[PDB]
């Protein structure tokens, strides 16, 4: 896997090699930040109240 | 008394999950609620009035 990232690795727009991604992180915390049957992406429900 | 929580993500598989108990079910896919002072009609078919409440004449107060 003998990438080089620097070699003018930028895929024609934006910074730092843009990501495809399901679903982002959720750093406040989430209820089960429930993935679905596919275990790549996630659904984040909040801990919203009393559950943090 | 439930409602079928969505994800058309990979497959139309749904989840479940009971409304709030004052909320009750015009659309399968999604509850429904009314105004205060209200409340869901028991098949949660729509709203519903609950009944007033005041000092009766022959009540213990």
């Amino acid at each position: 896997l003998h990438l080089r990232i620097e070699r003018m690795h930028w895929p024609g727009s934006g910074q730092q090699l843009p990501r495809s991604i399901c679903s982002l992180p959720c750093q406040p915390g989430e209820r089960k930040k429930t993935v679905k049957g596919m275990p790549c992406c996630w659904h984040c429900e909040p801990c919203t109240g009393y559950q943090y | 008394n439930e409602v079928k929580s969505v994800q058309p993500g990979e497959v139309c598989c749904w989840l479940c999950i009971p409304c709030q108990p004052y909320e009750y079910r015009l659309d399968e896919f999604t509850c429904a609620d009314c105004g205060l002072g209200y409340w869901p009609n028991a098949s949660l078919t729509g709203c519903f009035e609950l009944p007033q409440e005041y000092i009766r004449w022959g009540d213990a107060w």
